[PDB]
């Protein structure tokens, strides 16, 4: 969450095929935080973390 | 369609071979009331992966 942005990512499990030898697959994000703005990371798992 | 009485997980694949690209179209059907839900298919709760 942010002042400007917010979406909640649902973790799903299924098989991928296999790319640089891996099964899983991971979905990047990025956004803008304007000066004194608050950026929030609220999770339970299946998150990384700047 | 749900086969007998269960539509079973199902799982299959393709490898692309041909030497050039390949659209492949699916779809995924959106019953209107459960009761469709158990009639053209067996499960509740399901998901669909590519």
């Amino acid at each position: 969450g942010s002042s400007r942005y917010s979406k909640k990512f649902k973790p799903e499990i299924a098989i991928r095929p296999k790319v640089r030898d891996q099964e899983g697959r991971m979905n990047y994000y990025w956004t803008l935080v304007e000066p004194g703005d608050k950026i929030t990371f609220e999770a339970t798992g299946n998150l990384v973390v700047p | 369609v749900k086969k007998g009485n269960s539509y079973p997980k199902l799982s299959k694949s393709y490898i692309n071979d041909k030497g050039k690209e390949v659209l492949v179209l699916w779809g995924i059907h959106h019953p209107s009331t459960s009761a469709d839900q158990q009639s053209l298919y067996q499960n509740a709760d399901t998901y669909v992966f590519v």
